[PDB]
RNA sequence: UUAUACAAUUAUCAUAUUAAAUUGUUAAGUGCUGAUUUAACCAAUAAAAAUAUAAAUAAUUUUUAUUUGUUUUUAAACACCAUA
């Protein structure tokens, strides 16, 4: 894309000189115009006579007992920016919040600015009724009127359930009808209310409804008429937004291939926008593996596309340049960007230092400096979470180090005093277990994260992996008494004993010669094998021959051991000779595709402090008693205690 | 790790059986799952441990010893305005209505309150005396009328409180220039023991007032 | 066990006490009970609960005889025979050390 | 969610009604739901003739009775589907399928101690039961009855 | 402290019980339980008449009346049960 | 309990006391604000704090926070993340 | 600080007290469950026999059922949900008898 | 009725009695009991029962059905108790018992005080998105208010009883402001963190574990 | 308490905005010539142009009165826009 | 501040003290520092002198 | 000395009377459910912090009733006028 831009910008530069023979910016910012319209509003004569502070009493009079000037004049305030600290108050007498009511702005609708409306008016109607309203009253509503009124019913649409979408974008789909259908007051449906319309589709999803329909519309519109209909940065940010959220790779690339083209400077928002998709994709293809070397090329442009078109970068570039890092397997890359981020001044997020773990989840080292995040969350104001934890886990297991998942543990996780998810507390027993030393405190680790969260429950049925692993590690560490303990466990359960299984329980009688060796025991071991009808296994003769080493010669071990080798030779001359014990494979999942325990659970404080929704608290009637009021003598027992009557 | 407990459910220990509601009443259910948790254990008031056992011989020959047994005792249960106003209100509804039994809640004033109604003469007796939530008072009446004649709070709205001074017990002895033993004021003292004035003025000590009957 | 499944028969608390009473060894009970749960027989909570217990005691019973097996040799008891004598089998859906538990089934 | 419908139909050639209940049946299907069952129920006369797109009453209409297994969003989305369908002069939605009908209203104590699934798992000839039907069918049912209803025309046979 | 109820039951005796005075007619004889309704209402007694001809439990209610009144006669009155 | 820290080395202090009515018999809590003095930005809005008098530092301040009994722990935190120790209010004072 | 002791042994007792009640709750929620498998167990028996209407099948089913009381037919014609037996067609939705 | 309706939410078996019949059958048992008596597969005992304790342990599926109860049957009545065929009510018992399981210490609880705040701020999202489509209900408008009142108090519990939990469902979210003062006139005075001292949580950090309070 | 009326006996709407609205703009009400050519025989049986109106952006079946050829078009552009058929505009 | 919950914060802060004092354990022999000086006195201003 | 306000014809004003209720456009039902009828499908809505002594533990908003505006080829009507 950098390519495109650099095309771009020496083609407008030679416009401009062109245009200089009939600093020369290299591109070209929509929002310029608009912003300096708005300075100019608020510095313009009339705007600040209305918005002048309240008159004084020096200024009004004296003492006030003239009836027209006793008290200051009616002033008026812009919510945008007031002029005065709070806008609102519940004194007694000047109450001002039940006059932020639409009903009180019905008065003045041929002046009024609907976004300014739809934001700070109070008991407002459904946005179809609304748009009733304005037509109804026949105010020549422009293209930023319906842009707004559409932007109403987006915010609707977005904080609807997932579930419960269709119906209020199809009450959109009704309105943008009924603006383009009308004409009695002239209704102009332009360039962002196409956006706004667009961006109600990428909100609900419907990719088809969005950009066949409204995009092919808007570049229909624009072609029939380019001079009045203008397809500006926002249009084509809200195009791309509906590219990222349907999923839609190239187009959405192609979207800011076409806004490079354009000599018009692309904003922060769609650049993030870019970055993500192009995660998506390395994502994607490191699925089908599992050119991606241009891609990666294209990827990294876009973050020298900031720097390019001068434009400052936040937490969602940051968070999005480490998810594309990431996802092209560039550890040192998404440190380097955690350090540009702390040189600047942005803040960085729990789903940033997600990334930061989850992109070092293969290379070897890097043991401490997990542990130094860990350590520097809380200074940096933030706690940990369950998925980071899951991911440092997911490294300690991949590394196959079990001192540096007991260190994070104990260090962090007893203190967090969370409750365990079966993938943490499958990670850390797996780590524990292919650990190359572990210890007997791994065994009081792994016993009671399994006792906890059996007492809190899980919907995620991880049982029998879980379980395969703690007998693993009863093997490497000798705990046949440990590993027929966890026996009824898994009975208990309900879930069916494996040949891998029986085999680390094996394992753990062979080593543990010293520790509770009993050959007894093996020949029960054996007979698991003969009674539960499941087929025994080449690591079973390796297991079978190791104990017998360990403890001696046995008719039924040595019976057991020749029918295993017969029929495995047999089983190898029909074919499908070679089968080991096959592993449990460490889950390797992104921080966004991890199960998280959140919904949207979507509210606004400031809605909940104003009433916007008319919200009604009973008063308590007449619970206010108060000494200023009280006129009575009061004594024991009252005045006249005891009267009959 | 360690959680605190915040309020007097929590720290009372509380299972919270039903879904959401935090106050609802769970005696019950509580004690009839610590009685199936046992049957050398009679139906007579028991204590949770021994030295709370009473001082009084008699008394102790009809409490017994439980080890956790003890709580959630009792039969009936809790039938603004508070729990002495209340008291009152429904011991004069009651008799009034000429009634012979008037469940009324157990709390510690109220419970020593109706105790020295009992050492006056006021009240017949009492069931379930020792239910922490609500015990009834037997009334008694003499040749159709009843001995109580009228029973006030203190706070005769249910807001104010007050605290009576030594000097308050004396008046109330001497109240109307009689000796009177006749009309009987209570007050808890700084103790949290609740005696009448006769004795408040026999120790030349006051308390918070509770209410008067006779 | 196929022929009670299809049937629908239920088995009582009973009969099921009785059935893993004759078993002698863990893994003759654990084998039972994974052909029971291979089979879709019916029982009630009670038999389950005693059929665990059964598998509780089995496994008690195992360790103490390897336990006193290794007694004769060693002339003395372990100290990790001394700490099973207390202790006993480690976490099981019916601990000792919990006598409350068990009483709203049984009957 | 167990949804069922009653369509009034105008009575056109059986190419149309066909194609009208293959689009119905398309959008359930489309729509992510399953559709339990599907009944043609003939063609009466309605005791209100319904009139027409073109409001012209209509004497005969042709009943369907449709049981199917929706979200509700998609549910929605089919149910205006036929609302605004052509030959739809009537749509009759059942919302009392999985509940029972009176007890939301009608007592306190009884609106939490029914079991949905009781009625959800059964079809709606099962919770609404026609003039005909009558548990003497379903002990008919119960029974294996081949060799009771052998002999029952032998009286009447013979004369 | 509830909802009203209009009370039916398919024994006599419930309404025995339940009401001091009643008498069960029929549609079909107005002119006896108008003159039945003279009599009590000049005694100012409060009465309950029930019209069997779409009470449910008709049929039980009938043989039930019947029975004990040793005769169909539908307009019958009940005191004291 | 600390309620303002818009002032460099300094904390407003918002204290209670009683005032009693003998013809009502009551006992009405009233409040008093203070200016307190904290040299090293210790204080955060939301501190149970014990404050004790001393000479005066400036025009209006004659106190000092000899002790913090109970820190606003979730106030830390919103500064560390870079906030306001507390959202500010969204009513107040009419103009008029 | 004896009395003060006191309380917070009491205190924690109440909260073993509370595991056991919790502990001996368990069993009666793991009881009423059993009864829950049976019923709903039973109830999903009898949904194996909704004869559903595969997407494939749907057009057949459509024609099969619609020529359900077309005309000249020997097995008797079934009565509709009113028990009510509806009007003849000859066939194309065309009333005849 | 409201107790009986969640409890019966949670708890699988709550309505149905030793005796086999709710009260529903008792009247109309042509619709309750099966009108079919199949000899199919009669199912034997789950022996995975200890993996669902409560119904929130398993709402993947209708009517919390758990996967090993649909072993055997077709792929249209699993795709009919599938989540898509989920009404409303069971999706929003769904959304409770994702964070029940976040936030739960132990099973069968269902108050917590984490879980308190979530399930009223739930309640109080519900509400609110009625109102955005019918803005015209009242009964909903004074509902949503108390009940943002209650969600404030349940915030304000937590964040002194376990903060830790506070800050992550305060981040998760995206709603840091909702613990707000509404008034400067009065949280001039105090107002606002004197209901700390009110409510019992004024000495409820252990600065040991925050900062060495030397 | 609103009060509804289905248009063609079909759709429910409020009667307000259903007089100011959907009444006057139904395809078959302000363009009876458009409403002519639609497409009766590819074009879904919930959708005539009874219903759909003008505004419609969703492409509908079209059948050109003459060349006789089916296009598909959205009924915006065809009523607001003046769309047109292809191959007569090619002719 | 209202007095009633003195008694139940000083039932708290008993608790809470004496958990400290049994879980962490970590008590030693510190070195003392001189205490410094206070600007805090009170009474009316010192003069420089 | 009222330390008390019986009492009603300046009153001095003013928490909306709720699962039997209110609301429904995108959700139900209806020609406005109340002519018949003490009973009305579905969806939302009944409980859920500490503390009873604790002397502010409450909010500052809402409108189902009636008028009037909004406008109103613009209701067809019906009833009032002769708009509503
Ligand atoms: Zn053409």
């Amino acid at each position: 894309l950098a390519a495109a831009a650099v095309k771009a910008a020496e083609w407008y530069a030679a416009e401009n000189r062109r245009k200089q023979k009939g600093t020369a910016p290299l591109w070209f910012d929509d929002t310029e115009q608009n912003l300096l319209a708005r300075e100019q509003h608020v510095r313009s004569p009339a705007y600040r006579e209305l918005h002048r502070p309240a008159l004084t009493n020096a200024a009004m009079g004296l003492y006030g007992g003239e009836p027209g000037f006793e008290k200051a004049h009616r002033v008026w305030v812009d919510p945008d920016r007031p002029h005065i600290k709070h806008i609102y108050n519940q004194t007694a007498l000047a109450r001002n919040l039940r006059y932020a009511r639409y009903g009180y702005f019905k008065r003045d609708m041929h002046l009024l600015d609907v976004d300014k409306l739809v934001r700070h008016a109070r008991l407002l109607p459904t946005p179809g009724r609304l748009l009733t309203d304005f037509l109804y009253q026949r105010v020549p509503l422009p293209d930023k009127s319906c842009a707004a009124l559409i932007r109403y019913q987006r915010q609707q649409i977005e904080m609807l359930e997932v579930w419960g979408r269709h119906a209020s974008f199809q009450c959109a789909v009704e309105m943008f009808e009924r603006m383009i259908v009308t004409n009695i007051p002239p209704v102009e449906v332009g360039v962002e209310t196409h956006g706004e319309m667009v961006l109600c589709a990428a909100a609900c999803g419907k990719w088809e409804e969005g950009w066949n329909v409204y995009a092919n519309r808007a570049r229909e519109l624009e072609k029939e008429s380019p001079e009045s209909f203008i397809l500006n940065t926002f249009f084509f940010d809200a195009l791309l937004t509906l590219c990222v959220a349907a999923g839609r790779v190239s187009e959405g690339i192609d979207t800011l291939e076409e806004v490079i083209k354009r000599n018009l400077r692309p904003r922060g928002t769609m650049l993030n926008k870019a970055m993500i998709l192009y995660s998506i994709l390395g994502e994607q293809m490191s699925k089908h593996e599992a050119e991606p070397e241009e891609v990666e090329k294209m990827g990294l442009e876009v973050w020298s596309l900031f720097d390019f078109y001068q434009l400052p970068r936040t937490t969602a570039s940051i968070e999005a340049y480490m998810r594309m890092c990431c996802a092209f397997n560039k550890p040192t890359l998404v440190l380097k960007a955690q350090g540009f981020a702390d040189a600047s001044d942005i803040r960085l997020s729990i789903e940033c230092f997600h990334w930061l773990v989850y992109a070092i989840r293969g290379v070897a080292g890097f043991g401490d400096y997990v542990m130094d995040v860990l350590s520097q969350l809380r200074p940096r104001g933030l706690t940990p979470d369950f998925v980071l934890f899951t991911l440092s886990f997911m490294y300690c297991a991949l590394q196959r180090d079990g001192e540096l998942a007991l260190a994070i543990f104990d260090q962090h996780f007893v203190h967090q005093n969370m409750n365990p998810t079966p993938e943490m507390v499958l990670l850390f027993i797996q780590a524990c277990s292919n650990c190359e030393k572990p210890t007997a405190a791994m065994l009081e680790r792994s016993e009671t994260l399994i006792k906890r969260l059996e007492a809190v429950g899980s919907s995620v049925d991880l049982i029998s992996p879980i379980y395969d692993q703690f007998l693993e590690l009863c093997a490497h560490l000798g705990a046949v008494a440990s590993g027929f303990s966890a026996l009824k466990r898994i009975v208990g359960f309900g879930k069916p004993l494996t040949t891998r299984m029986i085999n680390s329980l094996l394992l753990a009688n062979s080593n543990a010669i010293s520790s509770n060796g009993s050959l007894s025991m093996t020949e029960e071991l054996v007979g698991f094998f003969t009674l539960l009808k499941i087929r025994p296994n080449a690591d079973t003769e390796i297991c079978v021959n190791l104990c017998r080493d360990a403890f001696g010669e046995s008719p039924v071990v040595n019976d057991f051991i020749k029918v295993i080798g017969e029929s495995l030779q047999g089983d190898s001359e029909k074919g499908e000779a070679p089968q080991y014990d096959e592993d449990i494979p460490v889950i390797q999942v992104p921080p966004h595709e991890l199960r998280q325990l959140r919904t949207e659970w979507k509210l606004s404080p400031r809605d909940i402090v104003l009433r916007r929704f008319g919200q009604h608290t009973k008063p308590p009637g007449k619970a206010a008693l108060d000494v200023g009021s009280m006129r009575g003598s009061v004594i024991p027992f009252g005045r006249s205690p005891g009267e009959q009557l | 790790g360690h959680r605190l407990l915040h309020g007097k459910r929590e720290r009372e220990g509380s299972l919270f059986a039903v879904a959401n509601d935090v106050k609802r009443d769970e005696r019950l259910l509580r004690q009839q799952l610590n009685a199936l948790l046992e049957t050398p254990l009679v139906d007579l008031p028991g204590v949770e441990r021994r030295r709370d056992l009473p001082a009084d011989p008699i008394t102790r020959l009809f409490f017994q010893h439980k080890g956790d047994h003890a709580l959630y005792y009792g039969t009936y249960d809790k039938p603004l305005y508070t729990p002495i106003y209340d008291f009152c209100h429904r011991i004069r509804e009651a008799t009034e209505q000429r009634k012979r039994f008037v469940v009324v809640p157990s709390t510690i004033e109220t419970r020593g309150c109706a105790r020295v109604m009992h050492d006056h003469g006021l009240v017949a007796g009492f069931r379930d005396f020792h239910n922490d939530r609500a015990f009834a008072v037997e009334l008694k009446y003499f040749q159709g009328d009843s001995t109580i004649n009228v029973i006030e709070p203190c706070s005769y709205d249910g807001r104010t409180e007050f605290e009576w001074s030594p000097k308050m017990m004396r008046r109330l002895l001497n109240t109307h220039g009689i000796h009177n033993r006749l009309v009987v004021y209570i007050c808890r003292t700084a103790d949290n023991r609740i005696i009448d004035h006769i004795h408040a003025v026999k120790e030349n000590i006051g308390g918070r007032g509770l209410m008067m009957v006779h | 066990m196929h022929l009670a499944g299809r049937n629908g028969r239920e088995l009582s608390v009973r009969t099921i006490q009785h059935l893993f009473a004759r078993t002698d060894s863990f893994a003759e009970a654990l084998a039972v009970f994974y052909t029971m749960r291979r089979c879709h027989v019916a029982m009630n909570m009670e038999a389950y609960y005693s059929m665990l217990y059964s598998l509780q005691r089995l496994e008690e019973e195992g360790w103490g005889q390897h336990f006193r097996n290794e007694y004769e040799e060693n002339g003395a008891p372990s100290e990790q025979a001394m700490d099973f004598i207390v202790k006993g089998i480690s976490n099981a859906l019916l601990p000792e050390n919990k006598p409350w538990l068990g009483r709203v089934m049984f009957q | 969610v167990f949804y069922s419908f009653v369509l009034v139909m105008k009575p056109r050639q059986r190419r149309f009604t066909s194609q009208a209940l293959r689009e119905i049946g398309v959008a359930v299907y489309s729509n992510g739901g399953l559709i339990r069952s599907i009944t043609n129920e003939g063609i009466m006369r309605p005791y209100s003739r319904f009139r027409d797109a073109d409001n012209t009453p209509l004497t005969y209409a042709r009943y369907i009775i449709l049981q199917l297994d929706m979200g509700e969003e998609e549910m929605g989305k089919v149910d205006k589907i036929i609302r605004e369908h052509q030959d739809v002069l009537m749509a009759l939605k059942l919302n009392n399928l999985e509940r029972p009908v009176g007890i939301r209203s009608g007592n306190k104590e009884l609106q939490a101690a029914y079991f949905p699934l009781d009625t959800f798992t059964r079809l709606e000839e099962e919770i609404n039961w026609s003039p005909q039907t009558s548990a003497d069918i379903y002990t008919q049912l119960e029974m294996n009855w081949k060799e009771f209803s052998r002999t029952r025309w032998s009286s009447f046979l013979r004369n | 402290a509830t909802r009203w109820l209009p009370f039916v039951s398919s024994d006599l005796k419930d309404y025995l019980n339940r009401y001091w005075a009643v008498m069960f007619t029929v549609g079909a004889r107005p002119i006896e339980t108008g003159h039945i309704r003279h009599y009590v209402s000049w005694y100012c007694t409060r009465m309950k008449v029930v019209l069997l001809d779409h009470h449910v439990y008709v049929e039980p209610l009938r043989q039930q009346l019947q029975e004990v009144s040793r005769t169909p006669e539908l307009p019958l009155l009940f005191v004291n049960k | 309990y600390v309620v303002g820290t818009s002032m460099l080395k300094t904390a407003v202090v918002a204290t209670n006391h009683m005032v009693y009515y003998p013809k009502f018999n009551q006992r009405v809590s009233r409040t008093k604000r203070f200016f307190a003095h904290d040299e090293d930005l210790a204080c955060v809005e939301g501190d149970l704090v014990h404050i004790k008098q001393c000479r005066k530092i400036s025009k209006y301040k004659h106190y000092y926070v000899f002790s913090i009994l109970e820190p606003n722990v979730e106030g830390r935190e919103r500064l560390k993340l870079g906030l306001k120790a507390v959202p500010p209010p969204l009513f107040g004072y009419p103009v008029s | 600080e004896k009395k003060r002791i006191e309380a917070r042994q009491m205190m924690d007792g109440r909260q073993a007290l509370k595991k056991k009640h919790l502990d001996l709750l368990r069993e009666f929620h793991e009881r009423q469950f059993f009864f829950w498998y049976e019923r709903a167990s039973e109830r999903l028996q009898n949904m194996n026999l909704i004869n559903y209407v595969p997407h494939a099948q749907l057009r057949e089913h459509i024609d099969k059922e619609l020529d359900k009381y077309v005309a000249g037919k020997n097995e008797p014609y079934p009565l509709n949900f009113v028990g009510q037996m509806p009007f003849l067609e000859d066939g194309d939705g065309n009333i005849v008898e | 009725p409201v107790q009986k309706k969640r409890q019966e939410q949670m708890l699988y078996g709550v309505n149905i009695p030793e005796t086999r019949q709710m009260k529903f059958e008792e009247q109309h048992p042509l619709l309750a009991g099966a009108l079919r008596k199949l000899e199919g597969q009669p199912k034997g005992f789950p022996f995975w029962y200890r993996k669902y304790p409560t119904r929130r342990h398993a709402y993947e599926y209708r009517f919390s059905i758990p996967v090993e109860m649909l072993d055997g049957y077709n792929d249209d009545v699993k795709k009919a108790l599938s989540k898509g065929m989920m009404s409303i009510q069971e999706k929003q018992f769904a959304q409770e018992a994702m964070y029940m399981e976040r936030y739960a210490e132990h099973d069968f609880d269902t108050t917590s005080p984490a879980v308190l705040a979530v399930k009223r701020a739930l309640k109080c999202r519900v509400l609110r998105n009625h109102l955005l489509t019918n803005p015209h209900n009242n009964i909903i408008k004074t509902v949503l208010a108390n009940t943002e009142r209650k969600l404030n108090h349940a915030l304000r519990r937590l964040r002194k009883v376990d903060f830790k939990k506070y800050w992550e469902i305060i981040r998760d979210h995206d709603v840091q402001d909702i613990l707000q003062p509404p008034n400067l006139v009065t949280y001039r005075q105090g107002s606002y963190w004197k209901y700390d001292w009110n409510a019992g949580l004024a000495i409820s950090t252990n600065l040991a574990d925050v900062m060495d309070p030397r | 308490k609103a009060s509804h009326i289905r248009i063609a006996n079909r759709k429910r709407v409020e009667m307000f905005v259903a007089k100011r609205f959907h009444l006057p703009t139904r395809l078959a009400t302000a363009a009876p010539d458009i409403a002519a050519e639609w497409h009766d025989e590819l074009n879904p049986m919930h959708m005539y142009p009874a219903i759909i109106g003008i505004g419609h952006v969703q492409p509908v079946w079209w059948k050109c009165a003459i060349c006789s050829h089916s296009y598909q078009m959205s009924v915006e552009k065809r009523v607001v826009r003046g769309g047109g058929c292809p191959q007569c505009v090619v002719n | 501040l209202k007095a009633g919950l003195l008694g139940h914060y000083q039932q708290e802060a008993f608790e809470a003290r004496k958990r400290f004092e049994e879980s962490t354990t970590y008590p030693g022999p510190i070195r003392a520092a001189t205490p410094g000086d206070t600007r805090f006195y009170s009474g009316s201003l010192e003069s420089i002198l």
